[PDB]
Order: C-alpha cells, then structure tokens, then sequence
C-alpha cells in the first residue's frame, strides 16, 4: 500500500493498485522562483500523457484494451511468465526497443476506427 | 493464443532524474518572526505528518558522491545569502586609515592586542564636514600599514557589505520537497556508506529537517549514525579526498563570548548606519569552547576502531592538528548566534593509537569581516551582538584528511579539515535519491476493444 | 441566468444551469508577476477536479451517475426535500462530514468495474 | 505529410491527417523569462479547446458527430462542393459569421441529452 | 462592458474591516512606487 508500494511486485499484482499512482501525479525570491517552476513543470508533464492517452482513445481510463495485436516479435513470452514473474520495471527495460513502434501503432489504429465508426454512423 | 496491446496508467516504474526541489519549512513564523537568511516566510508549509512508504522487494543503488541533491542545495544557499546581503549597507566609506591603540596595553596579560581601539575620520551628516569617530576592532580585522595606523583586512581585495541587523542567523530546519510526478528514495539501511546497493529502500515526499549550519573540522547539530561510527570517503585510498565521520552519539560542545559588548551606531551617510562596538562592560575575557575530556576520549576511540577497518587491523593511527590554509580551514569555525568563532582545535586532535568532571577548553577568537568561501572578491561585516553569547551544540561528525607517506610507513596521520561546504550538505543528504515516475505502460493481455 | 445566478435556487432548479458555471472555471513587473501567478494558479486548480472527475469515470460529463449507493447514514432525507428545498450550499454544509468517504468510494468502485469490464472483454 | 502539410488540400483530403496536427499542439534571465511564458501560454491555450471540446461531449475524439442540424442558412452548399473543393481555411472564412452561434448550440444540445440520458437511467 | 449578475434570494455577510482586498492593494501600491523610484537619480551628493 502507498505510492509506489507495489514497485517490486510482479506485473500482475501491481495492476490492482493503479489508482494509487495515478492520483498522485498531479497533486519571487529564490524560493519563489523554484517553487513556481515546480508547479509549471508538474502540469505540463501531467498533460503530456493525458494528450497521449487521448489520441489512443483511453481518455478517462487506467486500463484500456486496444485493437492492435502484439506481433510476437516484440516479446515472445507466455502470458503467465509476463504477468506473474516480471515486474513492471523489468518489462519496461525489455520492451523499451519497441515502445516508439507500439506507440505509433496505437494512434494510427485509433484514427482508423474513428473514421470507420464515422462512416458507420451514416448508415 | 493471440494477444492485444493494452495500455496501463499508473504503473510503478521510475528513473533517476535531477529536477528543481523546493521548500517545506515546518517552523514558519510562529508568531515570533525575526526573518533570517533562509526559508522562514517563503518556504512552503510542511505536512504535519509526512508519509513514508517502504518499497518492499526493491534494491536500489546509491552513490553518495554523484548526488545532484547536494549540488543544488549548494547553490540554493549561496544565493540565499546573496539575496539577503544586497539590500543593506555597503561599508565602502570605511577604507580610511585607523589610528588603533591596544585596549589593554599595560592593563593585563602580556600586552596582547586581541582588541584594538581605532579612531578614524568620517563624514557624518554633511559630505563636507567629517568628525572623528571611533570603534573597537579585533586584531583579526586590522592590517598595519607601513599608535600606528591600521586598515581593515579586507578593503584592498574585497568589497564589504554590512549584514542587515534585523535578519537572524539561527538555522531553521529545511525540508527539500520534490514536485508532483517525482519521488525521493530514502535508504533505510542502518550501516549505509553512501555507495552500493541498498536492499531496504523507502519512498518519501521530501527529506527530513536539514539545518543549513556551515562549519569546518566538525559537523555541529547534524544527524547521527543509528548504530556505529560511519566513515565515508569518495576514494578512501586518495589523500586529496576528505573523510566524513559520523558519530552515533553526540559530543556536546559549550562555548561563549563572555564579554558584555555594546553596539553603537555610526552614520556613514544619509540614511545609513554603521553598527560598531562602543565598549565592554566588565572584565575583558576570552572566548572558548568546552568539550568533555572523557566523552571526547571514548568517541575518538570509536573512530579509530572503524578507521582500522580501512587501514589494516594492526596499524598505529594518530591524529594531528590542521597543517595550513585560511583561518576557517585550520580552525574549527562556526557561527554561534550571529558571531563567528574560529576555535583552536589543537587539544582535540593530539593523540596516538596503537593496536592493544574534566573538560577541554578551546581558545576561540572572533572575526567580524567574513569572506565567501569558494572565493569571490566579496566579504560580509557582521555587526556586533549586544550581550553575552552562550550557545551549546552537538558534534555529530568530523571532516578528516590524510597525508602522503602511507606507502612504506606503518602509521597514519589524520589532520582535520574543512572549507568546502559542499561536504556539509552531503553529510545530511547522503541517503536521498530523486527519481522520476513513468506511469505509462503497455503489455499483451488478450483484451480486445469492442467495435 | 449568469455565472452563479442560480446560487439561491433549490438543488433541483440549479442542476439545469450547470454549463453556465462549468464553462467559466478556466477562461515581469509587480503587475506582470501577479498576472502570471493568476494564470498558473487557474490551470492547476482546474486540472485538480478534472483528474478527480476522471478517476471516477465522469471524464467529459457534467452529470455522471455512479455505481455506489447512498448508505442512508450520510443523509436520511427524502428525494424531494433534498432536490426541492435545500440549495447546493446547504447540502454541501450538511454532507461535508462524508465527502472524503464518498470520494474514496467513487474511485475504489470505478477501478472495480474497470477490471470487471477488462475481464469481460476476454470472454 | 507533416505538421500542416495538408493545408492546401481540399477539406476531404485533410480530414485523414488530423492526428498529425492534434499531436503537435502541446509538445530567470531574459531568456528564462521568455522561455517560461512560452510554456505557460502553451498549456493554457491547449486547455481552452479541451474544455470546449468537452462541454460538447467530444472529449477524447478527433472527429465527433453531434446532434445539431446544419440549418442550411449557415451554408447552403452541397456535401460535395464543401468536402472536395474548399480547403479548411476557405470554409472557416466562409462560416466565421455563425461559429459563435454553432458553438452555443453544440453545448446547449449536449446538456439536453445529458439530462435525457440521466432521466432514462432511472427507468 | 463588464458583466454583473444579480444573485437573487442570496444573502451574504460582509465585514469591511477584515477585508483582504485592501491589505493586498496596500502593498500593491507601496511596491508600485518602489519599482518606479529605483531607476533614477539618488540625491546623495546634495548633503552639502
Ligand atoms: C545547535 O542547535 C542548538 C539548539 O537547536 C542551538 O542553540 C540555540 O542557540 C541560539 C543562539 O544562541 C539560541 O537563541 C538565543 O537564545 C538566547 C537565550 O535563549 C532564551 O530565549 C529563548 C527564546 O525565548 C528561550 O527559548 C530560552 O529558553 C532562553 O530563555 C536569546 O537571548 C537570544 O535572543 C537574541 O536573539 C534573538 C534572535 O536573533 C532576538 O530576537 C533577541 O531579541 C535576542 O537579540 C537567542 O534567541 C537558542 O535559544 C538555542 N536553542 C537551544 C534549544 O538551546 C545552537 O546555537 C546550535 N549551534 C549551531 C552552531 O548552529
Ligand atoms: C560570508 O560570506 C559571504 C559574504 N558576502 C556575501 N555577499 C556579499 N555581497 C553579496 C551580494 N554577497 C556572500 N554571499 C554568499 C555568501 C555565502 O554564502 C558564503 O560564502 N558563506 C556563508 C556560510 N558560511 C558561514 O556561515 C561561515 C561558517 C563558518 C565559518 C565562517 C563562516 C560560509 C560562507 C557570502
Ligand atoms: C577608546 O579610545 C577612546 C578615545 O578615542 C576613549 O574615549 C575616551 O575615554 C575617556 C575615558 O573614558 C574619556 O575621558 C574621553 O572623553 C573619551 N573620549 C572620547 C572622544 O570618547 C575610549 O574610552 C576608549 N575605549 C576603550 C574600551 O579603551
Ligand atoms: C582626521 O582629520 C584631522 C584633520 O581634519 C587630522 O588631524 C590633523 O592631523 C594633521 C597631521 O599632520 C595635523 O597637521 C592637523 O593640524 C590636524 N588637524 C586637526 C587636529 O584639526 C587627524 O589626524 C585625522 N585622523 C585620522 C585620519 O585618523
Ligand atoms: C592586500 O593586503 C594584504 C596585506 O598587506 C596582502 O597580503 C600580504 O601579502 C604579502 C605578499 O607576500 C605577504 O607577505 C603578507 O604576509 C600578506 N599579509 C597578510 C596579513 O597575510 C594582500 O596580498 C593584498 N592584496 C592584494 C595585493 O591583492
Ligand atoms: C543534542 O543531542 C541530544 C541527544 O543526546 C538531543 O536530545 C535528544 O533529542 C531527540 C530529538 O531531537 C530526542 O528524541 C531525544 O530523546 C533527546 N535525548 C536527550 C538525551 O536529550 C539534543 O536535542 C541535541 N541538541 C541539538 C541537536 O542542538
Ligand atoms: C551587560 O551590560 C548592560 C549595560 O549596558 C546591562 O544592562 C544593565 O543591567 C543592569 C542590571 O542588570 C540595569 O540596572 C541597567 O539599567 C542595565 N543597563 C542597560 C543600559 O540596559 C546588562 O545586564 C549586562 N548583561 C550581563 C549579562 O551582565
Ligand atoms: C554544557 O552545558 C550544559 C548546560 O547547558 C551542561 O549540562 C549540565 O551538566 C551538569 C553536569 O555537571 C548537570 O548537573 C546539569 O544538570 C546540566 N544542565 C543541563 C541544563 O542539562 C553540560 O555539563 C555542559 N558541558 C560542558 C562540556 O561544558
Ligand atoms: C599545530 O600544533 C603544532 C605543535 O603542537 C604547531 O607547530 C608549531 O608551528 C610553528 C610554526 O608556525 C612553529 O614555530 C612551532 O615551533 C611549532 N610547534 C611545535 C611544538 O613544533 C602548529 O602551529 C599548530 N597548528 C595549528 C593550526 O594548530
Ligand atoms: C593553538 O594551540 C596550540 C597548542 O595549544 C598552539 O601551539 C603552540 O605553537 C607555538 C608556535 O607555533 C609553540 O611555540 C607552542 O609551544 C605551541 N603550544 C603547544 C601547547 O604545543 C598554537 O600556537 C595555537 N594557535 C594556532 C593558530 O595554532
Ligand atoms: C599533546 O599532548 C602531549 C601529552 O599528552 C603534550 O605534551 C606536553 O609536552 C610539554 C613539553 O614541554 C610538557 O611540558 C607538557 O607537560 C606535556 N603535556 C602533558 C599533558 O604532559 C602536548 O603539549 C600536547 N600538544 C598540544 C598541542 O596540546
Ligand atoms: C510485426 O513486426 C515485424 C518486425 O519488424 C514487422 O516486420 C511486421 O510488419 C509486423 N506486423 C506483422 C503483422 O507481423
Ligand atoms: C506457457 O504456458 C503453458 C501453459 O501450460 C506451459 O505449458 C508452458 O510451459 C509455458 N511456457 C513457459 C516458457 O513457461
Ligand atoms: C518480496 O519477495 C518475497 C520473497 O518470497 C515475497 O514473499 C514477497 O511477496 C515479495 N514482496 C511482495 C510485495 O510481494
Ligand atoms: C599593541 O600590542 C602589540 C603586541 O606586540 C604591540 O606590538 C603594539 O605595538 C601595541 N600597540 C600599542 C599602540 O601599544
Ligand atoms: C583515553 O585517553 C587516553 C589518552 O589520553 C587513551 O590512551 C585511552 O585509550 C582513552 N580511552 C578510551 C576508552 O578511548
Ligand atoms: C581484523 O584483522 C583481520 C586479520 O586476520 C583482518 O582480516 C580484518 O580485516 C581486520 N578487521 C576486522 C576483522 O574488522
Ligand atoms: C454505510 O455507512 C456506515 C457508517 O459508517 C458504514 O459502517 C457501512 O460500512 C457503510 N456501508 C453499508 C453497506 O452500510
Ligand atoms: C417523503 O416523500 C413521501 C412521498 O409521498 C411523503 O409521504 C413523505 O411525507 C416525505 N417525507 C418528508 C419528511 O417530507
Ligand atoms: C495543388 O494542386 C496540384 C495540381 O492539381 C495537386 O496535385 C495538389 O494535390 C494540390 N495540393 C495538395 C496539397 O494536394
Ligand atoms: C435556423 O437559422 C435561422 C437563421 O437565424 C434561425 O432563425 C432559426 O431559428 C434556425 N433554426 C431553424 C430550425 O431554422
Ligand atoms: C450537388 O450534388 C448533386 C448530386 O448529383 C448534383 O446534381 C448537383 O449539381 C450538385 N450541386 C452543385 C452546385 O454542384
Ligand atoms: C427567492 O424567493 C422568491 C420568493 O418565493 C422566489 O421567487 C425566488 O425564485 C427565490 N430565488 C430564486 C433564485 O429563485
């Protein structure tokens, strides 16, 4: 329990405690200058993944299931040795080569069911 | 068999990342005020009860010597002193020649000039007329030029700026907090030497209270080791590297300025007052710090036991007094209630250790013109304190140094040493690492968005 | 009509005019310093209830119906003496003892139909 | 391809490349002061149309279809001379007289299916 | 043209002597005079 408490837990056990971390990421002298750039730096960094999480369609969600397959060349592991065996940090270090590829597939596949649903709305 | 990418938000993963930490000061102006050279008013209120989360299963790696939490606190205090010394008097008019005479002379002692009674010319009120004023100066701040004539030690190399007499110099604990999206990792190890894995980590919003007290040769009012004396050096085989000791039990040091001084005002210009020393009411005594002879003796045998873990179980370890340098590196200099002491710490480091109530009085002396440390052509004049100074504090460590010759010799000499207040901040922040939290993740889950 | 115009109206009549208030909450000398902290202080205060309103699932809504019951020990009033009788300020003062309880139930109950819907998506 | 690359394309061909523009709108000396007001001015200007796009119900979308008709007095053109013939800048200049009218109909018509769906949730 | 909305059926309570709108305008004008008197002449040479 607590912010980052499930940091050393396997991937599966740390997915139950997402709202602990998600609700903590937002919260003119020498002190005033460095207290004012801490506020600015904390809203622009929080809005950076809110925009990203919105071009993927997972706007107000902590877990969102997408329409892009795994390709099995990004990680050829089981669904059991990934979710109970590897922590989130290990998984990130392993899959860091293909995040910029998976991230670009997540938004090019969302503005494709946004026009397909826009075409289906006229019928 | 087929899997689909699902994004998670709020997954625990972090990276080391230097950022701009800010303030939390528990001791806000408690209806008492007296603004100081630091946080007080401007530092954000602190939590009544801070949250500490013990990250289980997790073993982080700390390096106390590549910490950017102390390279940022170093410049946060050089600029807290600059911003408080800009809005008050500049003592440029006091570069006159002084006609100093010894206060005692044939009064007491060997005719020592510990105090000088200097009279000089100054322009009071009108810029044409200049009347003869006088003040009491210490022998450490007047340089004879040749009842001879003197001059201030500083004003051929630095520019003096009298410290504003309303700000207080008593350190107030400071908590260094991190913005949202960052966390500070605390090593909860009891035998931590600032480098290597820490298998018992913790997460805190911001550090404990850190008094910004700067001293040399002895770390006063600091934090103590939980279990044993801890020796920490950047490179324990380099003589040019300082050694930072940390006491498990404090050694109390009492000292005073037993002279009942009296501040007097001299008008150096229109709307500008120079706060000199009028006279002394009573006997003229000497300042000094007191340390228990037995408590120091046993605490110095705990240091030599740990120094034997790095320098051979069978070696003779002897301490010696500081070799050379400024008066702040060769003497234990601190700031006791707005008064800067430079104590002669030669009775402390006068031992020799082989492998198998009483007090020590250290004759401190006072300085009034203070130069800035990592060097600039700048100085500060500290106006006299009207009264009798008496403060007691804890010694919580040492800043030692080794001398070359440990290649054939079977002995080690450990002169004390300070002068770099970056080694003052890392005797407190050694166990803190700032990390940044990355909350987005992907993972195959065999979900599928409904079309 | 107007920002806060339905301030003295009963709870029911002031729920028809939500978009009036919701559309108004966002909008280096001595003047420049205090004009610059008015902008910063107004986006960080607006993002504080957008994040809160998002861990509850009511992301882009002005009225959101949740899956948590009322418990009847938070307020044992009718549904008619609450919606036509008490203004919003009166209701807030009366229910201020249990907001930190209701708020903590709103997000622990949203990351429970977010994992139930994630489990239902695989079947 | 690229930010604003489809600026001279007809309305129809520039609607396929929305995510290029949408993902680019967020991204104490004399340099420091003017670098700090560029960050502040860029998070507030981004939150002005996120809030607007949220009182209309199109929170996490790049194309949102609404429940308000066109009225044919705002522009009496075909659906083919508008979507393949006029660029977005031309259409904006032509329809600039009625944007403040269409914008106010988009939110008064969204907090009317937000109470209709709120009334339908009780039945 | 400023907007003024009349809150009907609302009765607030005012205390003109615990207002912080005037304890903030007080220091906004001491510091508007300071910032305009720093960049011009200091008549220290006129103490003859
Ligand atoms: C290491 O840490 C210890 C404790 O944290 C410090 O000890 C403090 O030292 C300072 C400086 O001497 C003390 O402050 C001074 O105290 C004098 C006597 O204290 C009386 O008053 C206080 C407050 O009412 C009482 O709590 C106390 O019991 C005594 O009755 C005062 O006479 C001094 O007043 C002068 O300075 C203040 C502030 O500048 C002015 O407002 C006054 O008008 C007057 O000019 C001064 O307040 C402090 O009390 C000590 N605390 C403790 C617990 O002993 C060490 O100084 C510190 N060492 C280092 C090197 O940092
Ligand atoms: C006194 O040193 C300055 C003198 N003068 C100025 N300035 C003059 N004009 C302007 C604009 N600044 C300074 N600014 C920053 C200064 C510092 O932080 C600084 O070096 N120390 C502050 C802390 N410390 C001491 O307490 C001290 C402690 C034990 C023994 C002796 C002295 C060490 C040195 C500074
Ligand atoms: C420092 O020297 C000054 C002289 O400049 C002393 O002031 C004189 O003191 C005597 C005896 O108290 C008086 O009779 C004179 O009238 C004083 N002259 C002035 C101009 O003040 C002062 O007493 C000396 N102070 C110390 C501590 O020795
Ligand atoms: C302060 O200035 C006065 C003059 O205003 C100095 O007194 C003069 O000293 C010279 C020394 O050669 C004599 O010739 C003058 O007759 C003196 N004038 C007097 C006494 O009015 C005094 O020495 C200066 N003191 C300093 C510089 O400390
Ligand atoms: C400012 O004056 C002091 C004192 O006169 C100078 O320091 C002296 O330097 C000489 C040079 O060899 C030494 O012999 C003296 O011992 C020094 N004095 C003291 C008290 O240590 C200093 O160099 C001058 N500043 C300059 C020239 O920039
Ligand atoms: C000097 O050290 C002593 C410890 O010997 C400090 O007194 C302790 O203070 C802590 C909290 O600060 C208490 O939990 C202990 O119970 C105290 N012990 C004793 C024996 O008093 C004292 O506050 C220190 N003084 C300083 C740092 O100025
Ligand atoms: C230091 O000296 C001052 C004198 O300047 C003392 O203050 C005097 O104290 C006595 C009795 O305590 C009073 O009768 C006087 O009226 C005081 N005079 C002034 C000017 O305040 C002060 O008490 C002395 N301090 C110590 C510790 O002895
Ligand atoms: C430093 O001063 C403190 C008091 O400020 C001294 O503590 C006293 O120690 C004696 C032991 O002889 C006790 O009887 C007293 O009760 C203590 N007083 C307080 C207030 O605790 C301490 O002994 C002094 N130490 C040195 C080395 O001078
Ligand atoms: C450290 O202590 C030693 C001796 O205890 C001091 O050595 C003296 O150094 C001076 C040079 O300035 C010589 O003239 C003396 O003959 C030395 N004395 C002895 C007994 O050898 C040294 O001055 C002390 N230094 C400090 C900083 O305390
Ligand atoms: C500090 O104290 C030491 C010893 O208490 C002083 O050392 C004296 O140094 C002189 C010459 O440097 C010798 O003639 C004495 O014999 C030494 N005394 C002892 C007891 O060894 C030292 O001078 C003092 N001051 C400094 C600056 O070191
Ligand atoms: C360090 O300690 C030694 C002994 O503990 C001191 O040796 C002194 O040497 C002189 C030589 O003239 C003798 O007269 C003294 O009696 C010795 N002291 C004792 C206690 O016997 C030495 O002076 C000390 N050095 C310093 C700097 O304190
Ligand atoms: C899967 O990944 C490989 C690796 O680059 C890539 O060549 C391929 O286009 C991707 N898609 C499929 C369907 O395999
Ligand atoms: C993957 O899961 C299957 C399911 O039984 C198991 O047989 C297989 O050994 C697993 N693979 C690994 C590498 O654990
Ligand atoms: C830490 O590792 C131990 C090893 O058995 C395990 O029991 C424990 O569950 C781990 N930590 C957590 C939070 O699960
Ligand atoms: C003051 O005392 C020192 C001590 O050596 C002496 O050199 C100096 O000449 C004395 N000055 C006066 C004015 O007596
Ligand atoms: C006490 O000091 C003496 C020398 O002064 C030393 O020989 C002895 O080892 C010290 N005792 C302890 C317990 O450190
Ligand atoms: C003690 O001496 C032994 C010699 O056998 C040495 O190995 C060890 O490092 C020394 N220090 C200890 C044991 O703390
Ligand atoms: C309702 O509120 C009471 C009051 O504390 C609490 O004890 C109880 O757990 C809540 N839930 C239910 C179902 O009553
Ligand atoms: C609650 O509503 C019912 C519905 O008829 C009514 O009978 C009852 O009197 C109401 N209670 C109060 C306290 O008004
Ligand atoms: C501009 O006109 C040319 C010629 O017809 C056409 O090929 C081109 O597509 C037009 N512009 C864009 C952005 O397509
Ligand atoms: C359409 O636009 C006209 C032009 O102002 C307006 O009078 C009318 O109310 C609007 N609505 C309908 C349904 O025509
Ligand atoms: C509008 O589209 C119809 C569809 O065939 C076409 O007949 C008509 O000419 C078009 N109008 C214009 C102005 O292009
Ligand atoms: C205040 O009371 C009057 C009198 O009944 C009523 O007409 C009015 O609607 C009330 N306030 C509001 C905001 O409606």
């Amino acid at each position: 329990l607590g912010f980052l408490g499930a940091a050393g837990s396997t991937m599966g056990a740390a997915s139950m405690t997402l709202t602990v971390q998600a609700r903590n990421l937002l919260s003119l002298t020498v002190w005033g200058i460095k207290q004012l750039q801490a506020r600015v730096l904390a809203v622009e960094r929080y809005l950076r993944d809110q925009q990203l999480l919105g071009i993927w369609g997972c706007s107000g969600k902590l877990i969102c299931c997408t329409n892009v397959p795994w390709n099995s060349s990004w990680s050829n592991r089981n669904l059991s040795e990934i979710w109970d065996n590897m922590t989130w940090l290990q998984w990130d270090k392993e899959i860091s080569n293909y995040t910029q590829i998976i991230y670009g597939l997540l938004e090019e596949s969302q503005n494709q069911q946004e026009k397909n649903e826009q075409d289906l709305l006229a019928l | 068999e087929n899997l689909w990418v699902t994004v998670y938000y709020g997954v625990p993963v972090w990276k080391d990342a230097e950022t701009t930490l800010f303030c939390a000061s528990d001791a806000k102006a408690y209806e008492t005020e007296k603004h100081n050279v630091w946080a007080t008013h401007a530092c954000v209120p602190t939590d009544p009860n801070p949250q500490e989360i013990h990250l289980e299963n997790v073993t982080e790696e700390f390096n106390m010597w590549k910490n950017n939490m102390v390279e940022q606190m170093h410049t946060d205090i050089i600029s807290l002193w600059d911003q408080s010394l800009k809005p008050c008097v500049k003592l440029t008019p006091l570069c006159v020649t002084l006609q100093c005479t010894n206060v005692t002379n044939n009064i007491t002692d060997d005719m020592r000039g510990e105090l000088k009674n200097c009279s000089f010319n100054m322009t009071t009120e009108l810029r044409d007329k200049k009347q003869k004023v006088y003040s009491l100066f210490y022998r450490l701040d007047v340089v004879q030029i040749n009842n001879k004539e003197y001059r201030l030690i500083n004003c051929n190399t630095s520019a003096i700026t009298q410290a504003c007499p309303k700000v207080s110099f008593e350190p107030i604990p400071i908590h260094y907090c991190a913005p949202a999206g960052f966390a500070i990792l605390k090593c909860k190890d009891k035998k931590f030497n600032g480098t290597g894995p820490c298998p018992s980590v913790s997460t805190v919003q911001c550090t404990h209270g850190i008094k910004p007290v700067v001293s040399t040769q002895l770390l006063l009012n600091g934090s103590l080791a939980e279990e044993e004396v801890m020796i920490r050096s950047e490179n324990i085989t380099n003589n040019a590297k300082n050694i930072l000791v940390q006491f498990n039990t404090p050694v109390q040091i009492n000292c005073t300025r037993p002279n009942n001084n009296t501040r007097k005002s001299i008008r150096i210009g229109p709307g500008q007052a120079f706060y000199a020393t009028g006279d002394i009411i009573g006997d003229i005594r000497q300042a000094h710090c007191n340390v228990s002879k037995a408590t120091w003796n046993e605490t110095l045998g705990k240091v030599v036991k740990q120094l034997r873990k790095h320098f051979g179980n069978n070696t003779i370890i002897r301490f010696a007094n500081s070799s050379g340098g400024d008066l702040e590196v060769t003497t234990h200099s601190f700031n006791c209630g707005g008064e800067f002491f430079y104590c002669n710490t030669s009775g402390l480091f006068n031992s020799t250790w082989i492998s198998n109530n009483d007090s020590i009085t250290l004759p401190c002396r006072i300085k009034q013109i203070i130069n800035m440390w990592q060097r600039i052509g700048q100085a500060m004049y500290a106006p006299p304190i009207q009264g009798v100074i008496r403060c007691v504090s804890n010694i919580t460590g040492l800043i030692l140094t080794r001398d070359g010759g440990s290649t054939n010799s079977t002995t080690e000499t450990f002169r004390p040493g300070g002068g770099d207040m970056r080694d003052n901040w890392r005797s407190e922040l050694y166990k803190y690492k700032v990390v940044k939290i990355e909350p987005l993740g992907v993972a195959p889950t065999r979900c599928k968005r409904r079309v």
